């Protein structure tokens, strides 16, 4: 995005600790997770960093 | 809330005039305030 974030940052962002909406943060992560590694798996997709230099285990 | 609804009544030697907030129609055949809100509810 213009800030940097990718898929994975706005499914941190969007987060607000609650119930439901943790519920539906991980299974999301873990499902985009799992189909990155079916297309293009040569890269990682918790390695892409913001214009601030943060990863999304960072930005957590 | 006492100190604003006492406030806006202004000083004894000049009395302010009032406004209210909000303006909508009747909604089918009535000042109204929007209040937006963010909620995971189920959808």
């Amino acid at each position: 995005d213009s800030l940097g974030n990718t898929v994975l940052h706005a499914l941190v962002m969007i987060a607000d600790n609650s119930p439901e909406n943790s519920a539906l943060v991980i299974h999301m992560y873990d499902g985009l997770l799992q189909m990155g590694a079916r297309l293009c798996p040569t890269v990682q997709l918790e390695e892409i960093s913001n214009h601030q230099g943060l990863t999304p285990l960072k930005l957590a | 809330a006492i100190s604003v609804l006492e406030m806006e009544n202004g000083y004894w030697w000049c009395r302010r005039k009032k406004h209210r907030e909000g303006r909508l129609l009747k909604v089918g055949t009535r000042w109204c305030f929007r209040v937006e809100e963010v909620n995971w509810a189920a959808w």
